[PDB]
């Protein structure tokens, strides 16, 4: 709960499988995987 | 913005009386003591005088070169301040500036190039400069007052032209003495604006 | 300059005159004749001569006989030739007596010498020159294009020249431009705006940040720039799996995907479009049709059909009316499946009729059919009734038997009729098909 910015510089590329198939297993987290939105995100999120 | 923009110069013989005005926008004219700096022609800056803000008194200091001589005043309701320059003498002819404190100089205007000569409007008397054996030049003795522009080949060659900045003699007259460095048969036009008489020049060794 | 010239110039009058014709080269120089000299060829299809009286106004009369621009000069006098050439102090130097050339700033054009060139008999001696040679402006014009100039802006009262500059690119390739100049009777402001527009057209860069300072205007809300779009959409290799979902057999069932169609181009229709439908309730889907249905140019007439009224009572009624351009089945609309029969939905056996009336009835016009969600563009909802595709199904059919009776279907979303507003008058009417 500090101020603390986080400032990744990322490319959006390809990871998983396209979205719309979605997949098995990662199926709600694949959004959460393939979006250099919460590439910055997910740290302040872990750390707060 | 503060913008102390003047007006007031010109051509006089001495023992003339000329006006100097300093329009004063941007702030509260009464609360400074706007002063007078002369500088001049290429040496440092004189201060000529100032007067005090009207609730400092209003009382006018100038220096011992032009006491009983010029004299300034300032008006609020008119937002001006004054030098009246009164029995010009040779010493008068300067870039006199307006700055914004009597100490603490600050905005400083423009500068209003005034000049008391004696001479009158002529043309140049375009003397050419030969070579020894190099650079070749001209001169433009005895022409009043300044503008004065001088090219070579009539402004085609730019690379090596020195145009010496102007010179006064002891008679009001004024002499430039442009030069070119290249080795060879040029020309130098000389525009004396105020009477508008161009003289060309064609030199040799 | 000019008025030293102009004024020592004003004895040779009565000795040589000017001319300007627009007469190709070659003829001109092949039949000139007795003192007679070409001052300044300002085209391939462009020449001012510079020759004797009695001569040069025949000339003037020979061009007037070709056809081509023929203007005796009220403002003639000596150029170009040696009735000027002998003042050689006068006409030669006391016209330019100061000067000063200037270095390359924007490059400017002299024609006595055919090129771009800055010399010293530009500011000084160039009026020597020109009394004494050709202009050869053509040769200049044509540097020009060359060094990259296309847009030429006349600097006078009348196009004389712009006119001959026009006949510069009437046989070069590099077609030019040449901004018409305020016509010979032009002399107002207006007329200098109307030029300026067409300098702005040509391709002049006006700066209209200087037009519009003195107007004292105000920048207001002007509609954005009108991209003309395409339909540039990259469909992705690996879609569901790269096929419809789990791989591929050898054999491949079709699908029907509804595609954004063309809601048809609009025609002014005539005669009558006949709304015809049922009486049991109030329909606001009429009132919703029409008010674009006499406004599409026709008449709107209503035609109750009731369930199994006769194959022939809806004919009997068209023609009681007379000519139709086509109807709207509206009995489709808002309509329960009878729990019955999924088949006797009451509409498919009068849209049945209605189009064997039509057969019967001898009017020949394409019958419309509006549904209420019958079928539908994409699954967002439900169809609202399967039974009413039923009219849909045989509606592919009712084409195949009679394309002129038969226009088509019209689908419109359950419950809202602002979609007829919108578009049957065109859809109707389509040209789409």
């Amino acid at each position: 709960a500090s101020p603390t910015g986080v400032f990744v510089g990322l490319i959006p590329q390809e990871y998983g499988p396209r979205l719309a198939e979605g997949g098995e297993g990662v199926e709600g987290y694949l959004m959460t995987g393939t979006t250099t939105s919460v590439a910055s995100g997910r740290i302040a999120y872990t750390l707060g | 913005e503060v913008q102390l923009v003047q007006s007031g110069g010109g051509l006089v013989q001495p023992g003339r009386s000329l006006r100097l005005s300093c329009t004063a926008s941007g702030f509260t004219f009464g609360d400074y003591a706007m002063s007078w700096v002369r500088q001049a022609p290429g040496k440092g800056l004189e201060w000529v005088g100032f007067i005090r803000s009207k609730a400092y008194g209003g009382t006018t200091e100038y220096a011992a070169s032009v006491k009983g001589r010029f004299t300034i005043s300032r008006d609020d309701s008119k937002s001006i301040a004054y030098l009246q320059m009164n029995s010009l003498k040779t010493e008068d002819t300067a870039v006199y500036y307006c700055t914004r404190g009597g100490t603490l100089f600050d905005y400083w205007g423009q500068g209003t190039l005034v000049t008391v000569s004696s001479a009158s409007t002529k043309g140049p008397s375009v003397f050419p400069l030969a070579p020894s054996s190099a650079a070749l030049g001209c001169l433009v003795k005895d022409y009043f007052p300044e503008p004065v522009t001088v090219s070579w080949n009539s402004g085609a060659l730019t690379s090596g032209v020195h145009t010496f900045p102007a010179v006064l003699q002891s008679s009001g007259l004024y002499s430039l003495s442009s030069v070119v460095t290249v080795p060879s048969t040029y020309i130098c036009n000389v525009n004396h604006k105020p009477s508008n008489t161009k003289v060309d020049k064609k030199v040799e060794p | 300059v000019v008025a030293l010239r102009s004024r020592v110039i004003a004895t040779m009058p009565g000795n040589k005159g000017m001319a300007s014709i627009a007469a190709p080269a070659g003829e001109v120089r092949a039949r000139i004749g007795d003192r007679v000299e070409i001052a300044a060829v300002n085209g391939p299809r462009s020449v001012v001569v510079a020759g004797d009286s009695d001569e040069l106004d025949r000339l003037v009369a020979s061009c007037t006989t070709e056809c081509i621009r023929a203007k005796r000069l009220a403002v003639d006098y000596a150029s170009h030739s040696s009735h000027v050439e002998t003042i050689r102090d006068a006409l030669h130097a006391e016209l330019g007596e100061d000067f000063h050339p200037l270095p390359g700033f924007v490059p400017f054009f002299s024609t006595v010498t055919g090129r771009w060139t800055q010399p010293d008999e530009l500011d000084a001696g160039y009026w020597y020159r020109n009394l004494r040679r050709t202009v050869r402006f053509a040769d200049a014009v044509r540097a020009l294009a060359e060094q990259g100039y296309r847009t030429f802006l006349e600097v006078s009262a009348h196009p004389i020249l712009t006119a001959a500059i026009e006949e510069i690119g009437d046989g070069s390739g590099a077609d030019l431009s040449a901004i018409h100049s305020l016509r010979r009777g032009d002399g107002s402001l207006a007329d200098f705006g109307e030029a300026l527009s067409r300098a702005f057209a040509a391709g002049v860069a006006v700066d209209w940040e200087s037009v519009h300072l003195g107007t004292g205007a105000r920048r207001v809300p002007l509609p954005t720039y009108p991209f003309q779009r395409e339909r540039v959409w990259l469909e992705p290799k690996p879609v569901a799996r790269r096929s419809t979902e789990v791989d591929e057999v050898s054999a491949l069932r079709y699908r029907i995907e509804w595609r954004p169609t063309g809601a048809g181009e609009p025609a002014r229709l005539d005669g009558t479009w006949l709304v015809a439908k049922y009486a049991g309730t109030a329909d606001e889907t009429s009132t919703a049709a029409r008010e674009a249905l006499e406004s599409a140019g026709a008449r709107v007439r209503e035609l109750v059909v009731d369930a199994r009224c006769g194959r022939d009572e809806l004919a009997e009624r068209l023609r009681s009316v007379g000519e139709v351009a086509g109807v709207l089945s509206l009995l489709a609309v808002d309509e329960a499946e009878p729990e019955e029969a999924p088949l006797a939905l009451a509409s498919l056996a009068d849209t049945l009729s209605l189009v064997q009336a039509m057969v019967s009835a001898e009017l020949g016009c394409p019958l419309w059919t509006v549904t209420e969600s019958a079928v539908a563009t994409g699954p967002f909802e439900r169809v609202r009734n399967a039974a009413h595709g039923a009219l849909w199904g045989v509606g592919r059919v009712i084409a195949l038997e009679n394309p002129a009776v038969w226009g088509g279907l019209v689908d419109v979303p359950a419950g809202s009729v602002a979609e007829l507003a919108r578009h049957l008058a065109a859809v109707v009417s389509g040209g789409a098909g």
